[PDB]
């Protein structure tokens, strides 16, 4: 379909970063597990975060965790780091050329 | 009819019933060998809040014989127990305690909120807030040198952008179930390819 | 989020008054609960308690409350059964919801409870 | 500790001939008056066996010679001693004789032998020191005169003393004591025996059957070892060491096929090696200790290539 | 233990309200962060202000800020409002039944 | 693992452009993939979509500019012939790699590709 994300966060280390992936039209999956999460390091190839928002593992640090609710997907990073934040993405699937997320970036203060 | 025909008792009791336990940052490792091990009684009692074996069955464990059994015992919060798993990334896995992905082990967790938690809080338990590099699997680090998050060197003293590697645990009764401490035991089995010191 | 309490009722001193605290909006297991009296002209006196894991039922040594807290996680309901009722028990009891581990903390409480023994 | 007195001495190892010796029971199975044949590690008969001396007085005055070397384990190990007055306790069996490997430490006490499989640091001249406590008037044993460190330990066990006295006999027994040590398949098994001997030193013609004491999970390869000792302190005379005299017997095991003759009670007397001589190999073909008058065909021979 | 607070304030809008929470015996925390702040609207359920005096967030307006020093805790409201003042509390913790502040209310003039 | 793609390529506008993407470290035949373009001020657009055992050759409704994908499994190289070159066609054309065990999903990504027309 088409999706939206929470636009940005501006935060500090050791904090939770909650990122919505808000999909227009359909909500997630009939198998009840879909969408995604992705990160793109700035000026760098995009990279997976979570697939179906619930999931993955190695290559995706533990600070990435979360879920998604209907259309909305929660990209949740507890314990932020000023090194680790970069534009975050999600994907739709199961409808339309799968497309991608708001992109979203979490700023970190204390710099 | 068929005719199938205890004595030595593996010392699980010290591991499962101790008032105080080694901290996650530095944990004692106990080797269990040359004894008869029954896991059926532990499973049947179900005294532990959760009995979990990633690649094995608890009824199968007593029948199966492991020549060397390794018990790692530490007190961690319930959220940390979820983080601790073989093949799963965890905050604990990154710093104080690392689990080999290839290794298969049984992790048993029971709530210690009644004894470990205090109104003041229990500072005896301790965890590693930060480490420069991921710890080697089944290893512990006692270094107190300040973690150098900042480009400028900490110089062994607290500073802006410098965080102490070890942070004392705080455990209270009013804390949430995830915050509340759970005693955790991890079991490593040598299994086949070794002289059978332990027979099921 | 919010709490539904057992409202105003009167007993003579010396009995045992059951209270009840319903949980609206949160997981009643994961939160230490409590009952705290605000009587008029009285500072809040932390009285009744329960932990989130097992039963702690902690009460101030001062004069024993003799309260009988329980939890039903199916009901999400805290009770306060105050044994040895007295006229001073007249007060506003607050069954309160503790937050995650921190300085305190008590972000959410009941609406206030009328309790009168006289 | 690690107090050390090498006192190295010259001369060739005094050898001897084990006539019928080192036949243990290589099974638990009870058999009665049958001839059983297995090919297993043994000390083959008519073998070369070194009569070593841990402490050796060659008289002028005193002159106690502490020679006992670290000795390789090789295939398997046999052991024998008399020692009416015990001076021998256990053995250091290991590989590095140090850390980095496990250590088999057999210590006999007054009275609970505490077998130990651990990681130790064995000194250059290890042996058990014995002294007098003055508290309770008891002779203790300082065990760290053997080894400095004890840590990491893998295994521990206790049993009734393997070394045992009887005495009151003013000799005529010597209480000849044998111990066989074979390390295989994760089970290092210990064997024992106690026999009277009236001869001055060396062994008789009799058969000695050794039962397995304990079959233990050892899981380590032991390529080298040395024995242990019990010495003490003396006080001013024209410090004291080397209590009494000490000598023992050692020989190495070897795979051989024995025919085993059990008794009506399962007590093996006659054992025969097959490879001992061209005569011994035929008796293994008939399985009998009686060989009837006639010609029998023993295994073939081949000429081999240069 | 037992605590005290600064008894009252009588002030005007757009001003700072400094409220001590003065604890007898122990001072704050061994983890160096304890006590609390709480407000009770008059004739109303008490409500949190700050836990460990340094802290919290949403549900507690920005006008609540401050810290605490040893025993003393500073409940500091800059930019007072005649609508926003109500009896203020703190808690001890880590010793005794955690009790509470004796209560404090900041009056506002210009009425 | 490693993806190598034909970088800096410029052609006359309204034409076509052959890309490339040497799949290195793994089997292009065993691992299906796709083409992802990024336009400044816009999110990652999903363009060419191909199958592992077959040729899906799917172009999106947004940019249906004949994204002819070639599956050179003998050369282990993911190819593309984006027709109708334009400002939308100018993009960071990283290749891709669907995870062997993912609900959607792309696990490995091309480093990025300098791609333009003006």
């Amino acid at each position: 379909i088409v999706l939206t994300q929470s636009p940005t966060l501006s935060l500090s280390p050791g904090e939770r970063a909650t990122l919505s992936c808000r999909a227009s039209e359909s909500v997630d999956n009939y198998g009840i597990s879909f969408m995604n999460w992705f990160q793109q390091k700035p000026g760098q190839a995009p990279r997976l975060l979570i697939y179906a928002a619930s999931n993955q593992g190695s290559g995706i640090p533990s600070r990435f965790s979360g879920s998604g609710s209907g259309t909305d997907f929660s990209l949740t990073i507890s314990s932020l780091e000023p090194e680790d934040f970069a534009v975050y993405f999600c994907q739709q699937s199961k409808e339309v050329p799968r497309i991608f997320g708001q992109g979203t970036k979490v700023e970190i203060l204390k710099r | 009819e068929s005719i199938v025909r205890i004595t030595n008792l593996c010392p699980f009791g010290e591991v499962f019933n101790a008032t105080r336990f080694a901290s996650v940052y530095a944990w004692n490792r106990k080797r269990i060998s040359n004894c008869v091990a029954d896991y059926s009684v532990l499973y049947n009692s179900a005294s532990f809040s959760t009995f979990k074996c990633y690649g094995v069955s608890p009824t199968k464990l007593n029948d199966l014989c492991f020549t060397n059994v390794y018990a790692d015992s530490f007190v961690i919060r319930g959220d940390e127990v979820r983080q601790i798993a073989p093949g799963q990334t965890g905050k604990i896995a990154d710093y104080n305690y690392k689990l080999p992905d290839d290794f298969t082990g049984c992790v048993i967790a029971w709530n210690s909120n009644n004894l470990d938690s205090k109104v003041g809080g229990n500072y005896n338990y301790l965890y590693r807030l930060f480490r420069k590099s991921n710890l080697k699997p089944f290893e512990r680090d006692i270094s107190t040198e300040i973690y150098q998050a900042g480009s400028t060197p900490c110089n062994g003293v607290e500073g802006f952008n410098c965080y102490f590697p070890l942070q004392s645990y705080g455990f209270q009764p009013t804390n949430g179930v995830g915050y509340q401490p759970y005693r955790v035991v991890v079991l490593s089995f040598e299994l086949l390819h070794a002289p059978a010191t332990v027979c099921g | 989020v919010k709490l539904v309490e057992s409202g105003g009722g009167l007993v003579k001193p010396g009995g045992s008054l059951r209270l009840s605290c319903a949980a609206s909006g949160f997981t009643f297991t994961n939160y230490g609960m409590s009952w705290v009296r605000q009587a008029p002209g009285k500072r809040l006196e932390w009285v009744a308690e329960i932990s989130s894991g097992g039963s702690y039922t902690y009460y101030p040594d001062t004069v024993t409350g003799r309260f009988t807290i329980s939890r039903d996680n199916a009901k999400n309901t805290l009770y306060l059964q105050m044994n040895s009722l007295r006229a001073e028990d007249t007060a506003v009891y607050y069954c309160a919801r503790f937050r995650y581990g921190g300085g305190g903390t008590v972000d959410y409480w009941g609406q206030g409870t009328l309790v009168t023994v006289s | 500790q690690c107090v050390n007195l090498t006192t190295r001495t010259q001369l060739p190892p005094a050898y001897t001939n084990s006539f019928t010796r080192g036949v243990y029971y290589p099974d638990k199975v009870f058999r009665s008056s049958v001839l059983h044949s297995t090919q297993d590690l043994f000390l083959p008969f008519f073998s070369n066996v070194t009569w070593f001396h841990a402490i050796h007085v060659s008289g002028t005055n005193g002159t106690k010679r502490f020679d006992n070397p670290v000795l390789p384990f090789n295939d398997g190990v046999y052991f024998a001693s008399t020692e009416k007055s015990n001076i021998i306790r256990g053995w250091i069996f290991g590989t590095t004789l140090d850390s980095k490997t496990q250590s088999l430490l057999i210590v006999n006490n007054a009275t609970n032998v505490v077998i130990k499989v651990c990681e130790f640091q064995f000194c250059n001249d290890p042996f058990l020191g014995v002294y007098y406590h003055k508290n309770n008037k008891s002779w203790m044993e300082s065990e760290f005169r053997v080894y400095s460190s004890a840590n990491n330990c893998t295994f521990e066990y206790v049993s009734q003393p393997f070394l045992m006295d009887l005495e009151g006999k003013q000799g005529n027994f010597k209480n000849l004591r044998e111990f066989v040590f074979k390390n295989i398949d994760g089970y290092f098994k210990i064997y024992s025996k106690h026999t009277p001997i009236n001869l001055v030193r060396d062994l008789p013609q009799g058969f000695s059957a050794l039962e397995p004491l304990v079959d233990l999970p050892i899981g380590i390869n032991i390529t080298r070892f040395q024995t242990l000792l019990a010495l003490h302190r003396s006080y001013l005379t024209p410090s004291g060491w080397t209590a009494g005299a000490a000598a023992y017997y050692v020989g190495y095991l070897q795979p051989r096929t024995f025919l085993l003759k059990y008794n009506e009670n399962g007590t093996i007397t006659d054992a025969v090696d097959c490879a001992l001589d061209p005569l011994s190999e035929t008796k293994c073909t008939l399985k009998s200790f009686t060989v009837e008058k006639g010609i029998y065909q023993t295994s073939n021979f081949r000429v081999q290539p240069t």
